[PDB]
């Protein structure tokens, strides 16, 4: 189908293209691995927000049960002062929950943008694989054709990169 | 800055918020809390501070009660700075252990509950209870036992006079006297009194000398004799050791079928079309032909809803049958893209044939050299990124109105049970040393194989037709009366080609004869083989946990091999459950591991700073900045007074900060020097971003070579230093001291360095040390296919021992690697002479005997490497990799032929040596 030096040169070209797409694949697979590790970290962080918030809500439940007695025990004894203190303290607990919640939401928004990044990477990995696979094979067929033609290993070594 | 604003939630419902020092311990913070809470409502209802414990949410998202109030807030590392006061009560011991496990293994226990998986819940209940029971048994056995569990003997693979310095615990004065180089330790003790309630400790180490062996069989002693140094020991009373302890299926001829419903979250080229390929396997063999879907257009959420019917009946499917899918994109029939893949066991962990819908979260396919349709070798665990991974939705149909189970052993042997000389010579031929024709013969003469060739069990297992319940029943019948095989053969049977649980179990039964010394040589491979298991409760797990529980040094290295992969999704669950259980059986060691994890966690941050700084500004300054960072109260404490992870009997005591520095390569590895109250000085390299697994394996093989060598009286003075992966591209390397690189020493220069380190009549020792070690490393590197060997990665000890470092690359990879002799080493071997053939001949001898010893244990290396393929090292992927070693060791050749070819390559390497130098 061709002559040897022309086949050997094209082997060098196809090999060079193979090494380059192979490196590019490796770049993506690395982003894949990292991004996967990060997403999982964010997911567990979202769980920690949730457990934290849960804790604040038990504190609220505790405040409503426990306080009751002490608001009615202070009303009779004229301590609308002590009652005020408990309720403003309580009001301070509540505003803090809203902050924690606001942070939880920032995270979920970040996890959202990153889940999508993960899918674009996997999509780009998937659009490359065909060429990668095709290049490996074409390269291997040129090596074969040259081996059968009796080309020595030294020549095949120069051409491979 | 220092402080951080912390939310406090009091049990009255009251909430306070104020700054505390990041450095303050919880005990201090509790005082500050009380002091501020007296001015807030409802103070008078609180009990005292000691009646309550702080709770936080930790980094692993679990609630933790902070029982140890000497801990600093910055070490506690709460998710948000929120501390809650709760009552003490309700089994504080379980609570504490549970919380520590999560932090230690890097994975919250709650993530196992979250799965709502009975297989997982069953594993933890059985194994944790087993591990706890062993632990409780161990406490009730006396002090000897505790000593053996905790500090097993360090013995050489195996009469001049010997003087030794002995002392007693808590006393300056010491007793130097000559003693029996071959008298059992007791007699040293009995003597020093001028008995049976003592052991001897090696000063400044947790190495102990006891048992019925003689003194020069101990590493410490043996190293002392060779060095010339006087042993230094401490007698320790029993009590002071207690004070450490104390403080139906076969009637279903309907064919196997599945319903392919839908995929989800597929990310493929919208021009192309999508196909699922499905096949059935037992291990790596196909049970029947493959069957494929129709093309459907690419979309995110493609829909097939087709029956796929296989060419095998439900009655024929073996226990370990495995359904394997691959999602592929094809350029619409008018390079197929392999998208992703997933495997599924057809019987569950309790033996029941599965029914119903399954959602398989798939793994992405990697374009590799084999390019097989499907990936039957891959894990049967689903991808745990369930939120974003692609998935397949399939439906196993019903088969009978009751559940069906793979039949019980009894019924397998029910079915399983029930001479030519020409045939008895063809078989012998085949096994003295498969293809279609020979498989039929071996199957026919399987009874003969058992009687006469028990060692060929592996071959017979592969000939057997795992798509035929009759055959399978017959094979298992023999398997159950098969006589016990040697360790070597058992190691073959733990490979992926032998997925049947009867096989695994027969293998482990043969591994139980392993000594702790020998098992330790193989520990790493045995770990990797866990990746080939289908179920969580398996015999190999149980065997590894058994031996971890009986020997603390084994449990130490098992923990680090398992912990170092907790970031890998396909094993995080399995390794995590093993680690949990291991921990519950080793609460003492847990305290050592906890200390090591915080040292390491500090080295990570200390290392990330040094990479980041090094970009900004030059080394001398970054060095001083590294030092300031280190002396911070909390860095310093966490980095000081731990047991080394490389060797838990070594104490890393005081960090010598002004000697701490780092290497100049891209990830800036840290060189950390220590000094303990014993040698006297120890070093470690902390790496973060380099992969160490290639270095570990190579160093483990060099070590195994040293043992096998030493076990035949050949001591080649090797330096197989520690390498321990501990995390995601993180781990430690033992510094070899009083050593330097060839490149440094060169810029008769090697020979002069040696002269200066060994003046006068110790030069002959140095040279002989160099000769022995030069042979060992020459043979090692040749056998393993290690090129890229230069003066930067070859070092020399002041004793004269030469050794290689920082391995990189093996089995030919970036091309057989010739045996290699360096003229500059030949020179030293020859004592500075042009021709010293007496010497040079000895060296060739050493080389030849070493190679000869390794050939005799060649199948051992091959099996060990075969199991390491599970690790996914780029350099040890395939069968040709194993082929490199068969050829390097000339195992296809008689020994005589092997030595003759070695000799030839040896001489060519001698010729070559002069030509490179010119
Ligand atoms: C190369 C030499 C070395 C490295 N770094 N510094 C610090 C330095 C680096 C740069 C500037 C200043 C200090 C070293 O001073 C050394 C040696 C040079 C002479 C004294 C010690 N080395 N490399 C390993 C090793 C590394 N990576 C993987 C392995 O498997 C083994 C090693 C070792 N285990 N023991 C001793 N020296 C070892």
């Amino acid at each position: 189908e061709d002559n040897i030096e022309a086949v050997g040169k094209k082997l060098h070209e196809y090999n060079t293209q193979f090494q380059e797409k192979s490196r590019e694949y490796d770049r993506l697979y690395e982003d894949y691995t990292r991004t996967s590790q990060e997403i999982q970290m964010k997911r567990t962080a979202i769980e920690a927000f949730n457990e934290t918030i849960k804790i604040f809500e038990e504190q609220c439940q505790t405040q409503e049960r426990y306080s009751k007695e002490y608001i009615e025990k202070f009303k009779r004894e004229g301590n609308e002062t002590e009652i005020q203190r408990i309720m403003h303290n309580y009001e301070k607990l509540k505003s803090r929950i809203s902050e924690i919640v606001d942070s939880r939401r920032r995270l979920e928004e970040d996890l959202k943008k990153q889940a999508a990044e993960y899918r674009e990477i996997d999509k780009r990995m998937n659009s490359i694989k065909p060429d990668l696979i095709q290049l490996r094979k074409t390269r291997d067929q040129y090596l074969m054709w040259l081996t059968q033609k009796g080309v020595r290993q030294k020549k095949l070594n120069e051409w491979l990169g | 800055n220092q402080s951080v604003v912390v939310d406090f939630l009091l049990p009255t419902g009251v909430y306070l918020n104020f700054p505390v020092s990041r450095n303050a311990n919880l005990s201090t913070i509790k005082q500050l809390l009380w002091h501020r809470a007296q001015y807030e409502p409802l103070f008078h209802m609180l009990s005292g501070p000691e009646a309550y414990v702080f709770t936080c949410i930790n980094q692993t998202a679990e609630q933790q009660e902070l029982e140890d109030e000497q801990r600093r807030l910055c070490d506690v590392q709460p998710f948000l700075p929120v501390l809650r006061l709760v009552a003490r009560e309700g089994d504080r011991v379980k609570k504490l252990i549970n919380s520590q496990i999560s932090l230690l293994i890097g994975k919250g226990l709650h993530e196992f509950d979250s799965l709502c998986d009975p297989e997982v819940n069953d594993f933890r209940a059985k194994m944790c209870q087993f591990c706890e029971e062993a632990a409780a048994r161990r406490q009730q056995l006396g002090w000897e036992a505790w000593l053996q569990y905790s500090f097993p003997l360090q013995l050489e693979p195996s009469n001049r006079a010997l003087l030794v310095n002995v002392k007693f615990e808590g006393s300056e004065e010491s007793f130097t006297f000559q003693v029996s180089t071959k008298d059992v330790p007791l007699a040293l003790m009995a003597c020093a009194l001028r008995p049976e309630d003592y052991t001897l400790q090696v000063n400044g180490r947790h190495e102990y000398l006891y048992g019925s062996y003689p003194l020069c069989q101990f590493q410490y002693i043996c190293s002392c004799l060779h060095s010339g140094l006087t042993p230094h020991l401490t007698m320790v009373h029993s009590s002071s050791i207690l004070a450490m302890r104390d403080e139906s299926l076969w009637s279903l001829e309907q064919p196997f079928r599945i319903e392919l419903i839908q995929g989800s979250k597929v990310n493929a080229d919208e021009r192309m079309k999508l196909v699922v390929q499905a096949g059935l396997f037992h291990g790596n063999e196909m049970l029947c032909k493959t069957v494929s879907s129709s093309e459907v257009s690419v979309c995110s959420e493609p829909v097939w809803k087709q029956r796929l019917e296989f060419d095998i009946n439900i009655c024929d499917l073996p226990r370990m049958a495995r359904l394997c899918f691959a999602l592929y994109a094809v350029i619409e029939k008018a390079a197929d893209c392999p998208i992703a893949w997933a495997n599924l066991m057809l019987f569950d962990y309790k033996d029941q044939l599965k029914t119903g819908e399954r959602c398989l979260y798939m793994w992405p396919s990697v374009p590799d050299e084999k390019g097989e349709l499907l990936n039957p070798t891959g894990t049967v665990r689903s991808n745990p990124n369930t939120d974003s991974a692609a998935a397949l939705l399939i439906c196993l149909p019903e088969v009978a109105p009751h559940p069906v189970y793979y039949p019980a052993l009894e019924k397998i042997l029910e079915l399983g049970r029930h001479v030519t000389e020409e045939e008895q010579l063809q078989l012998r031929e085949i096994l003295e040393r498969l293809y279609e024709h020979e498989k039929d013969l071996v199957w026919k003469l399987r009874h003969e194989v058992q009687e006469h060739f028990p060692e060929a069990l592996a071959r017979l297992l592969l000939v057997t037709k795992w798509n035929k319940h009759e055959d399978v029943a017959q094979m298992l019948y023999l398997l159950c009366s098969w006589p016990e095989l040697p360790v070597l053969s058992a190691l073959e049977l733990l490979d992926f080609s032998f997925p049947d649980c009867h096989v695994g179990s027969f293998a482990i039964k043969s591994l139980r004869k392993l000594t702790d010394d020998e098992l330790f040589q193989y520990l790493l491979q045995l770990v990797q083989v866990l990746k080939y298991e289908s179920y969580l409760d398996c015999e190999l797990t149980k065997f590894l946990l058994d031996r971890a529980l009986a020997n603390r040094k084994i449990g130490h290295f098992l923990f680090w091999h398992l912990r170092s992969e907790m970031h890998v999704p396909s094993v995080a669950l399995r390794f995590g459950l093993i680690l949990e259980a291991y921990c519950r059986g080793s609460t003492h060691h847990m305290k050592v591991l906890m200390k090591q994890g915080e040292a390491l966690s500090k080295l990570k941050a200390l290392n990330d700073f040094v990479k980041l700084s090094s970009q900004k500004t030059p080394k001398p300054q970054t060095k001083e900045l590294m030092h300031l960072c280190m002396r911070q109260e909390a860095y310093l404490e966490a980095l000081s007074h731990l047991q080394s992870p490389l060797d838990p009997s070594t104490l890393l005591a005081e960090v010598c900060v002004e000697q701490c520095t780092f290497m100049d390569s891209k990830m800036k590895p840290l060189w950390i020097m220590y000094s303990n109250e014993e040698g006297g000085s120890v070093g470690i390299i902390f790496k973060n971003g380099d992969d160490l697994r290639q270095d570990m394996l190579t160093l483990q093989m060099i070590q195994l070579m040293d043992v096998l060598w030493k076990q035949e009286g050949l001591d080649l003075r090797m330096t197989p230093y520690g390498c321990l992966p501990t995390g995601d591209r993180t781990g430690l390397i033992e510094v070899v001291l009083r050593s330097d690189t060839i490149a440094n020493i060169q810029l008769d220069a090697l020979l002069n360095w040696l002269k200066s380190k060994n003046p006068g009549e110790a030069l002959d020792r140095a040279i002989e040390e160099f000769t022995l070690s030069c042979a060992g490393y020459c043979v090692a590197t040749y056998v393993l296919g290690i090129g890229d060997r230069h003066s930067d990665n070859i070092m020399i000890r002041e004793s004269g021992q030469l050794f290689h470092i920082d391995f990189g690359h093996f089995l030919g990879n970036f091309e057989r690697v010739p045996f290699i002799l360096t003229y500059d080493f030949v020179h030293v071997i020859q004592q500075g002479k042009t021709n010293n053939s007496e010497k040079f001949e000895r060296f060739r001898g050493y080389c030849e005997r070493a190679y000869t010893i390794l050939r005799r244990h060649g199948l051992l290396f091959l099996h060990l490497f075969a199991l390491m393929r599970a690790a996914g090292l780029p350099e040890l992927s395939c069968s040709k990799d194993i082929q490199y070693l068969k050829d390097s060791l000339a195992l296809g050749k008689t020994e005589e032929e092997a030595l003759k070819h070695f000799r030839v390559k040896f001489n060519e390497a001698l010729r070559e040596s002069w030509k490179t130098k010119v």
